[PDB]
RNA sequence: GCGCUGCUGCAGUUGAAACGCCCGUAGUUGGCCCCCCGCCGCCACGAGGAAACGGGAGCGCUCCAGGCAGGCCCGUUGGAC
């Protein structure tokens, strides 16, 4: 059965971007998907998107610009102590200069840079570069 | 499982704030029972030998104590292992030196020289009010001193001023918000501050919040909060008014002294 | 008039008990001095009860009941002190005792995951409380009452039967 | 408790030849024209909605200066459960904020039924919701899109816009 | 067809986006409610009731007219059955299979199907026992299924 | 060393290895939705609680392994954390 909607959405996004398309459709929308896409947009990776209301698990349409290189999720959301982020950065990201790691905290969904700025920790959701 | 009480003390198992050297020897002095317990006291010989440097060995300290050259609250003590504690009086008449035992910001015992106007008394913290034989009310203090027939207005955790000459109360300080206090245990030993909040948790410890004069705020449990007067201290305090510096500031001080 | 009805009801319970010859001994409340029941006026209290404190209130059943239990926290001679815990009822087959189920989590650092664990805790249940399997109870600590019992029930929150057994840490 | 109320009451007394209205709200629009909202208590909304278009046109013609709209007054609660200390109190879903806003949007243009909704998330601009209306009405309502957007922004801070499809 | 099979069909119905009644609708909530009374009195399952209403009276969705579902209306009128319809039909099918089997004790595919149907019945009965839709004492026994079927109908 | 015990991080068509198939309890995992209430997990801070070992500030036992010292006008010299 369907479990992780975000994983399906990200896989579809990468599949479409691989063959140089311009628009993708994701079926089951959700708040977490919307925040993930908002962060991606803010960092300049996927331009804009729209949500279509059908009264049943709204759909969503996104527009690409051939900048995204890889996106993914960590299924069992482990807890990241505020001082245990550099290990994950080294393990997951190509470099310490570019790339982002998404965490959910009591203060909301934020990039790992922001969490390092505020010296707090939380749970890991995904990553992209 | 030992068959009886313990009489020795290994050097490594001794309290840290005594500052004994690791290689000084295998053993350390074992304080005898008295006004203060093992973990909130310090033996007399350590003061007489490793601090004032008046003696170089155990035998010299024993001879000095036998000659009755040291007074502790006006009563000569001949025990090299007599425990000394907070808010004690340490006067040596033969050299006209009088000190009061207090805590430094770092959390160690210190000797603060005093004057004669305030050297005839001591401050005591009341921990218990109980009925003794025949229903006569009593009270006990942190230095193991019991007083009969006290004023009803005195309650627990208050502070009491007893004259050493006779041993009678003259006045007391209530435990309330806005009274200067001194911390006698934990991570905040030696700090001075003023009470700002009192939060009581049913069936568990009561927490006391006080603010330092500079503006710092810290928390500690009521078991080691000692009132030392109203607004201003009743007794003398070390040069620094209970202000703990940070590591950087302490390093700057060390470099300046070097 | 309300107090008068209570005293009569309490008085009957004492005299119908003396007609239960099957019992080996006569069970009584230690605090009350037998002899007050010979007074026709209601000038004396016939039943003893206390408040355990900690914000819990005494059930009306204990105050108006007609039962004797020296291990009850309200009408007996025990005191509550220490830790207060919660759990669900696992079995209620003994005379005045039950088995309580507690659930918690254990973390394993190597695998960065958890385990679900449970323990069984036996407690004393006073007649003032009615309990079936699955209900939530609050237990307070007391002195050793038996080989395995060191807790006493203080509060019962009913749960519907047929409900799904679920992992419920408390 | 004002001046427009007497005028609307007079109109209502003229129209018949047993209802009652809670209050009146006036919203400004970019142009000199303004908008007025008549608050009909919830149980009588369906009573007012039988002849809403006729009432609105008669009210507009009798008194000009701003357009008239009819919307019900619904309360909003802010706790899914309310802990009284003993039992539990649950908020009905009809009192949620999301349902109320949708009901308001439906009521603002009652005669025409919304065929779709879409919310855009531009790269930098604030997200805005655009609705979809039947192609038939088109110009029959094209002169009230600005006022509709203004009122929807006023009652609910969510900005919007209109298209036809 | 997935729980007890390998099929992956996707035949369903798609209801409209708008929840409003049809413009040509000429029925109030009372008139339809009386219609359910007559149909229910005659002994008809809610699904067939909806079929009849949609076909004969041209009512695509009862909810859009009355604001409530059929079984809710019946319960408000105190006419809903004690045993939900789907479980009742499951039990009917099981009884029919059991009769055919006791007629002949060499068909094994029938036994297979009986196993599947009984498993489904047990699952649904457990779900209904939870949520307090059925008496806690409710239990399904194959030996006396026909009798209760007759009474509970 | 060994990603040849694999949580990070193995393999299962042919090299070793998918139960003959179905039902099914315990167990594990379970779509979307209400901004603010209660509880559980989670994050941060804090209190309380031995040192020695480990890290670490300062000091020229001739250096070093080490130790807590030394000169003088010494933070109340220091042994901080
Ligand atoms: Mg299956
Ligand atoms: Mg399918
Ligand atoms: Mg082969
Ligand atoms: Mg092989």
């Amino acid at each position: 059965v369907r479990i992780n909607v975000l994983r399906d959405a990200l896989k579809s996004i990468c599949n479409a971007q691989r063959i140089g398309k311009k628009q993708v459709i994701v079926r089951p929308s959700s708040k977490v998907i919307i925040e993930f896409l908002q962060l991606m947009q803010k960092n300049g990776y996927i331009s804009d998107f729209a949500v279509v209301d059908n009264h049943r698990s709204n759909r969503i349409v996104v527009n690409l610009i051939g900048r995204l290189n890889k996106a993914g999720v960590i299924s069992p959301r482990f807890d990241i102590p505020a001082n245990d982020i550099e290990k994950w950065v080294v393990n997951l990201l190509p470099s310490r200069l570019f790339g982002h790691i998404i965490l959910t905290t009591s203060q909301g969904i934020m990039d790992h840079i922001e969490a390092q700025h505020r010296q707090i920790g939380g749970k890991v959701i995904g990553y992209f570069y | 499982m030992a068959r009886g009480v313990r009489k020795h003390l290994k050097r490594l198992n001794a309290p840290k704030h005594w500052l004994l050297d690791k290689m000084g020897g295998i053993w350390a002095p074992r304080p005898t029972n008295g006004p203060h317990g093992l973990r909130e006291c310090i033996p007399l010989i350590l003061i007489l030998r490793n601090r004032l440097h008046y003696a170089n060995t155990y035998a010299e300290t024993s001879m000095i104590l036998q000659d009755k050259n040291v007074l502790i609250d006006g009563k000569p003590r001949t025990d090299p292992t007599f425990p000394v504690g907070f808010m004690d009086v340490f006067e040596i008449p033969k050299v006209h030196k009088t000190f009061r035992v207090l805590y430094d910001v770092k959390g160690r015992f210190t000797l603060v020289p005093i004057q004669s106007n305030e050297a005839g008394f001591k401050l005591c913290r009341v921990q218990k009010i109980f009925l003794g034989d025949k229903g006569m009310p009593y009270l006990s203090t942190h230095d193991a001193r019991t007083i009969r027939f006290p004023h009803p207005d005195i309650k627990t955790n208050d502070t009491i001023k007893i004259n050493l000459k006779t041993g009678k109360i003259d006045e007391w300080y209530k435990f309330d918000i806005g009274k200067i206090v001194m911390v006698t245990g934990g991570r905040n030993c030696g700090r001075i501050g003023t009470i700002q909040a009192i939060d009581k948790h049913m069936g568990s410890y009561t927490m006391i919040r006080m603010k330092d004069t500079e503006g710092t705020e810290f928390l500690t449990r009521l078991c080691n909060v000692f009132v030392i007067g109203n607004d201003s201290p009743a007794v003398a305090i070390p040069t620094t008014k209970g202000i703990r510096p940070d590591i950087i500031k302490n390093r700057e001080l060390r470099l300046r002294s070097i | 008039r309300r107090a008068l009805e209570r005293a009569e009801t309490l008085r009957k319970a004492a005299y119908e008990m003396a007609e239960n010859q099957h019992e080996r001994a006569y069970h009584k409340q230690s605090q009350i001095f037998q002899g007050r029941f010979l007074r026709k006026d209601n000038a004396r209290c016939l039943r003893f009860y206390k408040s355990i404190g900690m914000g819990y209130h005494t059930p009306i059943t204990a105050i108006n009941g007609t039962y004797i239990d020296k291990k009850c926290p309200f009408t007996g001679n025990v005191s509550i002190r220490g830790r207060i815990l919660r759990g669900v009822v696992h079995s209620a087959k003994m005379q005045r005792s039950i088995i309580v189920r507690r659930d918690y989590l254990h973390f394993v650092q190597k695998y960065k995951r958890y385990e679900r664990r449970h323990k069984h805790v036996a407690a004393h249940l006073s007649p003032c409380f009615r309990v079936k399997e699955g209900d939530i109870v609050t237990i307070g600590e007391c002195r050793p009452l038996s080989k395995t019992i060191r807790f006493n029930v203080i509060k019962v929150e009913p749960v519907s039967e047929a409900a799904k057994k679920r992992f419920s840490p408390f | 408790l004002s001046e427009l109320e007497k005028q609307v009451a007079g109109t209502l007394l003229k129209l018949e030849d047993t209802l009652y209205i809670s209050s009146v709200k006036e919203i400004a629009v970019d142009g000199d024209k303004k908008a007025a909202v008549v608050y009909v208590p919830y149980p009588m909304l369906q009573s007012f909605q039988k002849n809403s278009e006729a009432l609105i046109l008669k009210l507009e013609k009798n008194h000009s200066g701003h357009r008239f709209i009819i919307v019900a007054n619904r309360t909003i609660m802010k706790n899914a459960y309310v802990f009284t200390g003993k039992k539990s109190i649950r908020r009905p879903r009809s009192r949620t904020m999301t349902s109320v806003y949708n009901c308001i949007l439906d009521d603002i243009c009652y005669p025409i039924h919304v065929i779709g909704k879409r919310t855009l998330y531009p790269a930098g601009s604030n997200p805005r919701l655009q609705v979809v209306l039947p192609k038939a009405v088109y110009n029959e309502v094209s002169e009230r899109t600005k006022t509709y957007s203004a009122v929807y922004k006023a009652l609910t801070e969510r900005d919007t816009e209109f298209i036809f499809m | 067809g997935r729980m007890h099979s390998k099929g992956k069909g996707i035949s369903r119905s798609a209801i409209p986006y708008t929840r409003a009644p049809a413009p040509w609708n000429k029925y109030t909530p009372e008139d339809v409610c009386e219609q359910i009374c007559k149909l229910a009195k005659k002994g008809t399952p809610p699904s067939r009731i909806g079929l009849i209403l949609r076909d004969q009276f041209a009512i695509g969705q009862v909810k859009n007219v009355t604001g409530s579902k059929i079984v809710r209306i019946l319960k408000a009128k105190g006419l809903a059955p004690e045993i939900p319809e789907d479980l009742y039909c499951m039990i009917k099918k099981a009884v029919a299979i059991r009769k055919h089997l006791e007629r002949s004790r060499r068909d094994k595919d029938s036994k297979f199907r009986l196993i599947l149907v009984e498993s489904r019945i047990h699952r649904l009965a457990r779900y209904y026992r939870q949520a307090r839709r059925l008496p806690p004492t409710f239990r399904y026994k194959s030996d006396q299924a026909a009798a209760l079927l007759a009474t509970y109908a």
